[PDB]
């Protein structure tokens, strides 16, 4: 009935909350990792050539 | 009056300099540090292990579960809502 409408309607909602066109917070996300990996690359060796 | 001696007398004056300092530092910090990713436990079995391995582990990290949330309400129709405030 109508309210059977209403849940489909949201879950194409929620199918356009899948997408955000590509959101922002994934790629925020992806700037992350990338950075607190690099970082960990960089201050590990820091102490690397201390020994060096 | 002599010939001096200083050439070889680090015995004891590689202790206060600063190098020396960091050098007892990180030479502790890497004997035991595990060599290539060994020690992992990348198998989690604990109750719901296969939700461990697919949602929960943080691969993808998205609103799926929330969506079973969702669809767990909606199952839920004639045992809450229905038939019950």
């Amino acid at each position: 009935n109508d309210e059977s409408i209403l849940l489909l309607t949201f879950l194409g909602f929620t199918g356009l909350v899948a997408k955000y066109l590509a959101p922002a917070y994934k790629d925020f996300a992806d700037a992350r990792m990338k950075k607190v990996s690099d970082v960990l690359n960089a201050s590990r060796n820091k102490h690397v050539e201390a020994v060096k | 009056v002599s010939t001096l001696i200083p050439p070889k007398v680090v015995s004891s004056k590689n202790i206060g300099s600063a190098p020396n300092a960091k050098r007892i530092a990180n030479v502790v910090h890497f004997y035991k540090s595990l060599p290539q990713g060994p020690a992992p436990a990348i198998k989690a079995n604990t109750r719901l292990a296969r939700y461990k391995a697919k949602y929960f582990d943080g691969d993808n990290a998205s609103g799926k579960p929330l969506w079973h949330f969702a669809l767990g309400i909606i199952a839920f129709g004639y045992s809450m809502e229905y038939y019950f405030h």
